[PDB]
């Protein structure tokens, strides 16, 4: 006897107006589409927006969604506030699954849509032979990429300068872009926010580094989203990491949907969707899959003497949410990411990313990378 | 006025511990009118959410200032209610990059005397060993400070490593004639790394270690002596001085009993860190009850959770109280700066030569070091 | 292991000043203060004076105080206590010892000399003699609190007749160093109970129970217990 | 018997908003003025947009003015009409003064705001001592600088490359430049449109030339008004010429009027005036003053007879406008751009000029420039 | 359907030229029941007032194309007014890169076999002289193919320079010994500059001119003949060939006299293109009349100046009658692309070293330059 | 200025066929058409034919056409007119003329033979007679019109008694080249006038006046001029 209406929350954080935008995009498919006998349930998110999430006001949302009687939760984290939200679904019982940076040592009952960029970073960093070379850095998304370089640096004996820009400004950025090409460095890495990305990229262009003989390696999951293209008038190596695919038919009608949508409606429909939409849009897809495994098991699920304190005298965890937890990691779904998987911790496994190169022509494809076969070039 | 008793809360780890005894016995050494009651409560410092649970049921006992420890999971959980609550914290654990004027850290930061001391002995090539549940802001700053002076790190986890790890950089190290390490974590685990060090591999000739740590003498550096193995330490706390050696006095002199059984082994830093907040606790108290201002609670504050967030009134003033205190402790002057951390210290840098203890010189935030 | 020394036990004339040494052997007075108890034969042992770590201010008995005062030198780490007007009775076998709450193993009292010029607890049973092999129960009631501060406050020591005593067990919690002994406080212990396993030849002395809750240390009664063959 | 409202006419081309709206203000601060002994007489425009200045619509909007009764015309002409219009005011005796570029030879009815430019581009040309580079330009403003430049050249044997980019998109451009860095050609004088200047920096900026050791003369008669920030991180030799002062009484108390602005009203008011704006200004100031010249010696204004049609069988040039024509050559002002003389023909003669240079810390003075002192560096 | 009779308008400059006296022979040519009624007029070809007057006076008596000369002055006026009232307008005087399709012009250009014949002597350095009132689109072509292929160029203008500035100029280019010069005017002002080049300077050793026009027999080089002075002509019309031949002979045997007094003697290669402007008008509307299609006035044609401008609808019929007429007369093969202006012609290259008048090759639009 | 002879003027036999030889040297007729006219003693000249400058077409006199043909040579330059029927009142003087046209210079007629075997104009004074330095003015009246196609259309010659003709002006626009006559058509002319300052000696001839606006050019009986002494 599940009923229809599920009482689900989300948690989103500033500058997640394009996301928000996918999330309602996601639920507005979900709730309205034929074949009922592939969802006899309806869907209705409890969003909170939090406006630069401290710890205190990611507490106060969870803490409101506990009281309004959540499910699953779908919420977004910066490095000053991963732990406390998951510690808390470390007590509460609570499934929970974002598309922020995954993190290694929690596991149980948070499960993160965004892949691993190490394997992939370090297998193009050994794959071009790389010695010597600068890589800027910020701390917003952990420190497990800047951990990783520096082991792989120690057992082989590369020469990394390792300089981290969090607290830097024009001046500065153009002070150290001058000094680095004193000391001959042309070889770069960049991992830093899309914002951060783009000024560490004007400020690039601006100084005059863009031209021939210049190495750029950009570190995140989306590489057509960045606008890129005084760097092909200077034909600068440029190369990135894809996530999405849109040579596929679940990609391009999604792309069909976005452009059919209103401007104001739905904020941030003029762009196309980053890593981050998509990282959403696969979180819904997997949440209503394992919303109908949980229907085809027949296990009835229902929170009503689980509605009181957030926060009470003896631990308050729920019952069938464990359960839930070994129905949620056990999905074999295709999102626009790819196949979605997971194991007993949560990261993702058998996931294809694709290595883009920037050139004359534009970006294109030479070569994916997968957990299997490692780093193959076409 | 002032009521002469007034609630503190404790977010102690362990009941058995000598930071505790030392809690008990700075709270037993109070004579002023102004009285401290300790409201205690023992918790795993990770889990953040017993910790903000303890957190909100000490905000609705009602307390005023909070002391306690915690991890970097933990860390930044405690700075945003405390800078949201507006309550203050005092605490002896790592300092952090960013936190609110509202935090009290009383561990002075090694950030700056680190990279001094290696810009002494003009090194160039060396091995950091560091731990990754200590805070990786050291760390960032030696990795810049390498990056602009061009120099060779190898920078190592202690928990990402193992055995065969450890012999293979060993052997690496063996190759080079100058062999140079740095580490830094905690004492406790210092111990065991320092004892898979000695009981492995011989030293002998070079192994320049420098141990980044507060504490110089809490390191029972016996086989460290075998050959060679050249140690730079930092000292905080010196246990000649005559307030420090009255003090240490009277905690020994006291019929207090000190339940948290032997209170010795080696007198540890984090113990006078304890005393020195109480200290400035009850002093920062009994100077704001001098002022004749009114911090009486106009009722009660249950709202640790609650739409409206409006901090109670005088708790600016609370903070103010506390980013002044100033006196001769153990760990020395003390002083607080408008970020509200520890600043205007003095370190004892102290370095071994096959020989014994031996100062080479201090350091200041204004002079920098200083040799002698 | 500290090591104490005292020996030069003999007798003195009627109403002179007679003083004993005691010398801390490898340790100084600094690191742990030194207390001498005063015992009579057949009788309790009392706390003839206590001295600090830094040799700032020094403790005197508490039934004859200013008739003995007590000199120690940290850095000597010797101690010699002189006394005026000394009679038949204040003619007491003085033992200096080292502090127990240093450390067990420095928990050792001194050999302790005789001439011839509290705590109130009762432990049962009185008598005790089982085989080597054996395991042995011994209570000791109290009047105070079982436990102070927490923790237990309640110790035992084994004196041998003609021997230098040993701590047996200090505050339920830290046994006596170097030979653990299997006696020691455990649970609640309204009564403060000790079971030994297993007894031997040289474990044939008596174990007094001395309440440290209560002020001050003093050894009542006893229980002696003994080797059968 | 001065008649109080005149009937004075103005024509204006595409693209001329900030220009209409320096003439709306110059009228409004005329017309609605105190101390009516300065200014006893009123003006009213009859403003025609032209809409792409071709040769008939311009001859119609000539046309309706002269049914319309007008006595002087502010008009803006390109290089498909200058000669006509100067025809139309050449046989009907209209006086006519435009802010476009200069030209010799016509003389007669027509004045000129715009200073020569060839002095002071030849002058500073010799004193850097170049012998070889490459002058970039268009036709759209005549041919005096590309012949002067020729005449230059021939008389001292410099090694001029010159190329128009008239027809040239922004693959030509790319492919342009790339091929004269090719050659080691990193002396450049450019002499465009502002749009085509604006273009020509962009992709310069874009391929990577702005890096020191290149450059770039700006052949035009203001360097405050065009977009110059990227070149200064880069550090490129830039030059350049200012024909307004930023620093003198009356251009400040026309940027003060000029903050005191609508938005809606006086379009095109967010940026501080080109130099066709204040060439502009100055053509109002001194029309005024030749009206007031004009009502001095004791001579009236009338025209009610010449008001038949565009195109007559004889010829019927204005009685009084021949002391109109003397009297707007007799001047004494100082305006915006400075003192404003004119000669017999009409050209400007008798100013001041400006060369600025950018680096780091931005532009400033080096020098200016007089047709009698010629080039003076402080 | 179509009257007998149609007006046609003249923008002749002078009424005594020959261009007037070919006017009236080629009218006079017209035997089809078509007949072309001319109303000329003369006027400077400056002051575009009463160049414009005269054409909104044509307009107005309702002509249907007009024949006439412009200059630099007045060449963006005609284009524009010609594009604008849609009438069609056909000129014998020089084209430009930019116009209209309304406007034909019978001129070949000369930008491109220039070039091609300074390609096949392989020159470098030269001086190019040009002529300020002719138009400087050639000028902007030489010029960007210098830029391109790494040229040298001395670019002189005819009115700037005086006597001095030649004599300075001659004496820089004696240093050289492969001397190289380019020149472009039209004949009646070449004559005089060919005249200040002998008077004083010599014309010997070197001085390879190039002389960019259409008639090369139209200038008297007879002074040129001295020494050396190879030059390099353009030719358009041949007097040899059976159809201009004949046309010629119909001209010299002419029952009605011709106006002014001399027609011959080195005659013009303008009379020639306004015989073939006569022509194609002639031979466009027969061709008009032959598909039967009305062309009849509806009305009246008004005034140029109306706010709308209303086209007459048929009048890019006009046009397109004027853009596929073919033959073969005086100049060779008339025939218009899209943007209506010659193409597909015949140069005839010839150049005289000493020897005399004789052929070395020809041009073609698709062929470029086939020498022979 | 282009040079022609005709030379052998003699007597011929009755009915035979005469020839006249006209050479045109140091030019040729292809550049400038070729005509000969007839002209009787006392009487006005008469175009015997005209030919074509491509020596493709040529005319005959308007006269007699079939009775006399020539043919002409441009290459050679010679022109020969040979007649059939001969008699007394056909034995007329025949001049040969390069074109008018072509030259003023080029206006240069053939000596003229003669051998023994139109235009309407009245040419007033006839008798004319002045000293070296004066000037004077012949008008001759016309009845057609007096300017054609723009300018006048109306010629004067001078040609005297034994001696090759000279056209002295021509269309009232281009006098004589090599020698410029002062004499010219000038003014509207009604009658054409023209003005001789001064008169010579070499001048003593008879001034025939042809209009050519009025097919054919013939010259009329014209006025004559001496020089008085
Ligand atoms: C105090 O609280 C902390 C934070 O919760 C505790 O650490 C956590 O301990 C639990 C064990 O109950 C760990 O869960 C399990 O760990 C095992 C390790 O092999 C793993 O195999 C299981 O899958 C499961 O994850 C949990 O990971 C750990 N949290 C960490 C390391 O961040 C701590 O144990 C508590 N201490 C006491 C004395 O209660
Ligand atoms: C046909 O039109 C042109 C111009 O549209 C006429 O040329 C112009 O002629 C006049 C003289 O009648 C020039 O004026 C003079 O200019 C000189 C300059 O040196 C000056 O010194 C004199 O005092 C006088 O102002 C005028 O400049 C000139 N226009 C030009 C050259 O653009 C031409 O005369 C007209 N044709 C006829 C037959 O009138």
């Amino acid at each position: 006897a599940f009923p229809s209406s599920v009482q689900i929350g989300g948690l989103f954080i500033r500058n997640t107006d394009q996301e928000y935008t996918a999330f309602r995009l996601a639920i507005f498919l979900h709730n309205t589409s034929p074949n009922a006998s592939e969802a006899p349930f309806n869907l209705v998110p409890h969003v909170d927006n939090i406006e630069t999430a401290n710890s205190f006001a990611v507490t106060n949302a969870f803490c409101s969604q506990y009281s309004r009687g959540v499910f699953a939760i779908f919420g977004l984290y910066d490095k000053r506030s991963v732990h406390t939200l998951t510690s808390f679904c470390s007590a509460l019982h609570i499934s929970l699954i974002t598309p922020s940076f995954p993190t290694e040592g929690e596991s149980q009952f948070v499960l993160q849509l965004r892949p691993s960029l190490r394997g992939a970073l370090l297998s193009l960093l050994d794959h071009y032979e790389w010695n010597c070379f600068v890589f800027l850095y910020d701390t917003d998304r952990g420190y497990s990429i800047l951990q990783a370089i520096m082991e792989k640096a120690g057992q082989n004996g590369w020469h990394v300068s390792a300089i981290c820009v969090e607290n830097f400004n024009d001046v500065s950025y153009r002070q150290l872009l001058e000094e680095l090409d004193r000391r001959q460095e042309k070889k770069f890495v960049i991992d830093c926010e899309i914002e951060r990305l783009q000024n560490i990229l004007e400020q690039i262009v601006s100084v005059g580094k863009h031209v021939k003989g210049y190495h750029y390696i950009i570190a995140n999951l989306g590489f057509k989203d960045i606008s890129l293209e005084r760097f092909i008038h200077g034909g600068a190596n440029v190369t990135g990491f894809q996530l999405v695919d849109f040579n596929t038919p679940m990609v391009t009608k999604l792309m069909d949907r976005w452009k059919k949508l209103d401007q104001r409606e739905y904020p941030g429909s003029e762009t196309p969707p980053k890593y981050t939409s998509a990282l959403t849009y696969d979180g819904v897809l997997v949440m209503a899959e394992t919303f109908r495994s949980l229907r085809r098991q027949k296990i009835d699920i229902s929170r009503r003497g689980n509605a009181g304190d957030c926060l009470a005298n003896p631990a308050a965890p729920w019952g069938q949410g464990i359960d839930m937890e070994r129905t949620l990691k056990q999905v074999r779904i295709q999102g626009l990411t790819g196949n979605v998987q997971f194991d007993h911790y949560g990261r993702r496994v058998n996931y294809t990313m694709d290595v883009f190169e920037l050139k004359s022509t534009g970006p294109r494809k030479v070569g994916y990378w997968n957990d299997m076969d490692k780093l193959v070039l076409i | 006025n002032f009521p002469n008793n007034i609630q503190i809360g404790g977010l102690f780890p362990n009941q058995q511990s000598q930071e505790h005894a030392a809690f008990r016995f700075a709270l037993s050494q109070l004579t002023e009118p102004p009285k401290l009651l300790p409201q205690i409560d023992i918790v795993n410092i990770s889990d953040s959410f017993e910790m903000t649970y303890r957190f909100c049921s000490q905000f609705s006992k009602g307390v005023y200032a909070i002391f306690g420890f915690y991890e970097r999971r933990t860390v930044n959980m405690l700075t945003s209610f405390c800078g949201a609550l507006h309550v203050c914290f005092i605490t002896p654990s790592f300092p952090v990059d960013t936190s609110n004027q509202f935090v009290l850290q009383l561990r002075p930061e090694l950030q700056e005397a680190l990279i001094s001391i290696i810009d002494h002995y003009k090194w160039q090539t060396f091995v950091y060993i560091y731990d990754a549940d200590r805070g990786l802001s050291v760390l960032q700053r030696v990795l810049d400070t390498a990056a602009e002076k061009n120099w060779q790190v190898t920078a190592v986890n202690i928990l990402t490593t193992t055995e065969e790890g450890y012999r293979m950089l060993f052997q690496d190290l063996e190759k080079k004639k100058e062999r140079l390490v740095v580490v830094d974590c905690e004492s406790e685990r210092l111990n065991a790394i320092l004892g898979q060090i000695v009981k492995l591999e011989k030293n002998g000739i070079g192994y320049h270690y420098i141990l980044a740590n507060l504490g110089f003498m809490d390191i029972d550096l016996n086989k460290f002596k075998e050959s060679g193995a050249n140690v730079t330490g930092f000292q905080l706390v010196n246990y000649t001085d005559t307030i420090p050696a009255r003090i240490m006095q009277q905690w020994r002199t006291s019929d207090s009993r000190d339940h948290t059984r032997v209170d010795w082994k080696r007198p540890k830093y984090t113990s006078a860190l304890t005393y020195d907040g109480v200290k400035v606790m009850a002093e920062a108290f009994q100077s704001l009850r001098r002022q004749r201002i009114d911090i009486s609670r106009r009722g009660n504050a249950g709202d640790c959770l609650a739409n409206p967030a409006v901090p109670w009134g005088q708790g600016i003033d609370i903070q103010r109280a506390l980013q002044q205190v100033r006196f001769e402790g153990l760990t020395g002057n003390v002083q607080f700066n408008e970020k509200g951390r520890r600043t205007n210290y003095t370190l004892h840098v102290i370095e071994m030569k096959h020989d014994g203890i031996r100062k080479i010189g201090y350091w200041n935030e204004d002079d920098k070091f200083v040799p002698a | 292991e500290v090591k104490l020394l005292e020996s030069g036990g003999g007798l003195v004339q009627p109403g002179g000043s007679l003083k004993l040494s005691c010398a801390a052997s490898g340790f100084d007075f600094s690191e742990y203060w030194m207390s001498w108890v005063r015992q009579a034969p057949g009788k309790g042992l009392e706390w003839i004076g206590e001295i600090n770590p830094d040799s700032s201010s020094i403790d005197y008995t508490p039934s004859l105080k200013d008739k003995i005062i007590i000199s120690r030198d940290n850095a000597k780490k010797t101690l010699y206590l002189q006394l005026s007007k000394v009679r038949s009775e204040d003619t007491a076998l003085y033992y200096c010892a080292r502090p127990r709450g240093n450390y067990v193993v420095m928990d050792y009292w001194g050999q302790g000399t005789s001439v011839t010029v509290n705590i109130v607890l009762t432990q049962s049973p009185a008598s005790l003699a089982v085989s080597l092999g054996q395991r042995a129960t011994i209570s000791c009631r109290a009047s105070e609190s079982v436990d102070s501060y927490g923790s237990s406050f309640v110790h035992w020591y084994q004196q041998k007749p003609g021997q230098p005593p040993k701590l047996l067990i200090f505050l339920a919690s830290k046994l006596e160093s170097g030979v653990p002994a299997r006696f020691s406080g455990s649970g609640s212990r309204t009564d403060f109970t000790l079971t030994i396993d297993p007894v031997e030849a040289d474990d044939a002395a008596t174990y007094y129970c001395q309440q440290t809750n209560e002020d001050p240390y003093t050894f009542g009664g006893g229980t002696k217990l003994e080797i059968k063959r």
